[PDB]
RNA sequence: AGGAUAGUGGCCUACCAUGGUUUCAACGGGUAACGGGGAAUAAGGGUUCGAUUCCGGAGAGGGAGCCUGAGAAACGGCUACCACAUCCAAGGAAGGCAGCAGGCGCGCAAAUUACCCAAUCCCGACACGGGGAGGUAGUGACAAUAAAUAACGAUACAGGUUGUAAUUGGAAUGAGUACAAUGUAAAUACCUUAACGAGGAACAAUUGGAGGGCAAGUCUGGUGCCAGCAG
């Protein structure tokens, strides 16, 4: 309860269609403050929408209380989708996880494909008439 | 006077003279001949391993009278045979013929120690376990 | 009056075994330094320059 | 690979391990200031030796030498801001008279039992370790934390400790059940 | 003078001259020699170390020869021989971990056949793809920093105003565990933290010593120049 938020070292970034700042949080008698709650409170303070708010890298001070981090307010939501890495959007629920096998499986697959000159159809038919 | 040249252009004579006479110092001569690499039983290593060939008792030198328990050891790296003291009361019964021992120096960098003549090494481990552990019953002899 | 390899471990093997006596633990760290300081420089036992740290009970 | 990170040793053991007079001196210092081992005396000896060396090297120079005027005054500033020197000994000559107790007096533990927050210096160290002490509004659990002259008046208890406005520890919360 | 080279040059060829280096150490031999930036010690002068986070060189089992290409005498390119080593239907075919991990060997002597391109940065036709380069974790007492293993009362004591004693209580807490959030590419850990988490606070500190050098017993039992200790 009674979570105070402050910003310092503010940079406006038209180049990335956003605004950059460092977040300072005062939360007595509470472990820390969730990133989604911080995002909503920031959206409320700056009357912006939540899906255009970014928070990352939060570090509680020694003993407790004061925490710090970084904040990004994109001037829209399409700009958020366009200048935001996939993992942060996955954290926010905005984007889905790209589906793929383990890295070793992908590499083994790639090294099997280098064995074939042409298409898979020709190799499959040649193997078929090669066996039976 | 002083028997050494003092001329300001005599650096060659001074440096060569020092180089010649440094051969009279044992440590310099040993490290430039490479005697540890060529003639030391351990080949310059701090420790070495070997197979026990036999148990031997060595008479302590005067004015002491005792039997210092030692083992004759054949080293693995070079096949050399050395004698190592097995230090503590009853620790000879822990080592047996054909066992593998770890040897270390005996404290005086290639010299014998105390009243034990001709012994320059000591047993540290037998069968992969230290003698200090076995003597104190902190471990067990493997089998 | 000779020794032999057969006599190895004589005195230790024939030493009468005595178990440790159960005693309280000794404080560790700063408490031990406190204790030694109190022994030597607080509760003094000096008498005309006789300050044995380990006198024999007698 | 990444560049190597520097690291150094902060103490040095004595050259003679068994001089009885200095052994008694170290035991007295540890007992007076509630230290844990002899290495804590060795560290302050290390710091004092290097400070005196720096002062001596600067004092080989003339009062008009610019290197003295810069480095000696920086050294004086650091010493007078941590509490080792007062506002009347800024000449590098009083830098040579500093003793281990001068730094021992400026520790967190010493000042905690001096102010009155604890009875014995051992109890002071024990409070510091259990995070009951805050410098400013920052909890400090380091007894070798050296307080500066403009930090002495802000030492007090932590707001979350049972000694400065907090709740009860597990012992009292179990012992209040009945 | 020519040839060759990207180009100079005995670099090579033809003709010609007889020169070139050396006790101010040539030439030869050894190096358990890659060089330097640097490291330890350090009154000064010195002595010793530097395979190894950066810079330069060299190599890819050993030699040699090449294609391609701006650039290689390239080896995760080719050709041959030597040595190793693989499959086979016996005709033939396929190789190069001094890259990461892992195995055998060797030895006194050194970690996982893990996760990932999020960061540093490089490559490509490229804002998108790839990267054991790199980063993350596992192992890890190499070395280094900080820093627990207890703190405070009252009774009976006692001392000469508290320096000293057992048995009498209440607190304090982090090691550990675990919601949670945070941390992260996802984790793990740290840090914050709900509920737990101390009387033998058994949640119990060890390693070496106690004749001298050198700090700390002539206390007790055992052995009797034996067993053992002892730089
Ligand atoms: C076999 N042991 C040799 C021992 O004989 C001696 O060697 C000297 C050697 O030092 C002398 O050589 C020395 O002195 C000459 C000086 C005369 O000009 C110097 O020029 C030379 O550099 C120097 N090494 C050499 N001329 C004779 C050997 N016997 O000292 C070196 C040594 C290795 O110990």
């Amino acid at each position: 309860d009674a979570v105070t938020i402050r910003t310092r070292k503010v940079i406006s970034n038209p180049l990335l269609a956003r605004r950059q700042f460092v977040i300072d949080v005062l939360h007595p008698n509470r472990a820390n403050v969730s990133k989604d709650e911080l995002r909503e409170k920031l959206a409320e303070i700056y009357k912006a929408e939540k899906d255009a708010v970014s928070v990352f890298g939060f570090r509680t001070q020694f003993g407790g209380g004061k925490s710090t981090g970084f904040g990004l307010i994109y001037q829209s939501v399409a700009d958020a989708k366009r200048f935001e890495p996939a993992y942060r959007l996955v954290r926010y629920g905005l984007a889905e996880k790209v589906e793929k096998a383990s890295r070793q499986q992908r590499k083994q697959k790639k090294n099997r494909d280098k064995k074939i000159f042409g298409t898979q159809r020709r190799a499959q038919k040649r193997a078929a008439r090669r066996n039976a | 006077g002083k028997g050494k040249p003092r001329g300001l252009n005599s650096a060659r004579k001074l440096r060569v003279h020092r180089r010649n006479n440094r051969w009279a110092d044992q440590a310099y001569k040993a490290r430039l001949l490479g005697t540890a690499f060529k003639s030391s039983p351990f080949g310059g290593s701090s420790h070495a391993k070997g197979i026990v060939l036999e148990k031997i008792g060595i008479e302590s030198k005067q004015p002491n009278s005792a039997i210092r328990k030692c083992v004759r050891v054949q080293l693995i790296k070079n096949g050399k045979k050395v004698t190592a003291f097995v230090p503590n009361d009853g620790c000879l019964n822990f080592v047996d013929e054909n066992d593998e021992v770890l040897l270390a120096g005996f404290g005086r960098r290639g010299k014998a120690k105390g009243d034990i003549p001709g012994v320059r090494f000591k047993v540290v481990k037998v069968s992969g376990v230290s003698l200090l552990a076995l003597w104190k019953e902190k471990k067990e002899k493997p089998r | 009056v000779h020794g032999s390899l057969a006599r190895a471990g004589k005195v230790k093997s024939q030493t009468p075994k005595v178990e440790k006596q159960e005693k309280p633990k000794k404080p560790q760290g700063r408490a031990y330094m406190r204790l030694l300081y109190t022994r030597r420089f607080v509760n003094v036992t000096l008498t005309n320059g006789k300050r044995k740290m380990n006198p024999s009970p007698a | 690979p990444r560049a190597p990170r520097t690291y150094s040793k902060t103490y040095s053991v004595p050259k003679r391990p068994y001089e009885s007079a200095r052994l008694d001196a170290e035991l007295k210092l540890a007992g007076e200031y509630g230290l844990k081992n002899k290495r804590e005396i060795y560290r302050i000896g290390f710091q004092l030796s290097k400070i005196r060396r720096a002062a001596r090297d600067l004092l080989t120079r003339d009062e008009k030498d610019p290197k003295r005027l810069f480095e000696g005054n920086a050294l004086i500033r650091r010493l007078v801001r941590i509490g080792v020197l007062s506002e009347d000994k800024m000449k590098l000559d009083y830098v040579l008279a500093l003793k281990p107790e001068d730094f021992l007096e400026r520790r967190l533990q010493t000042q905690v039992f001096k102010l009155g927050l604890a009875r014995s210096i051992h109890h002071a160290r024990v409070l510091i370790t259990q995070r009951h002490i805050a410098v400013g509004k920052q909890i400090v659990n380091i007894p070798s934390f050296t307080v500066r002259l403009d930090s002495q008046k802000h030492i007090d208890f932590a707001h979350n400790s049972p000694y400065g406005g907090g709740r009860a520890g597990r012992v009292k919360r179990k012992n209040q059940g009945k």
